[PDB]
């Protein structure tokens, strides 16, 4: 979606092109959400080893 | 950043591979 929105912002969306593109701000937190997701499992396999 | 992408198939396509050889080394199991 990221490769979505670039390249439709180099369509320059037919009549919504920014000046911005600053991503998110959700989406940054969406990316936190990715490491939330490997944090939750190095502890819970930390249990599996013993 | 449209060169990177492409080649995120070939990762996961590689993180498909990472539990089929592992489940049949639970058959093997």
């Amino acid at each position: 979606y990221t490769q979505v929105f670039q390249v439709t912002v180099s369509l320059g969306p037919e009549d919504w092109r920014p000046h911005s593109w600053d991503y998110g701000w959700s989406f940054c937190l969406a990316w936190g959400s990715f490491t939330c997701c490997m944090a939750a499992s190095v502890t819970t396999l930390n249990s599996y080893t013993k | 950043l449209s060169n990177v992408a492409g080649v995120f198939y070939i990762l996961v396509g590689g993180l498909g591979l990472a539990m089929l050889v592992a489940l049949i080394e639970f058959c093997y199991k």
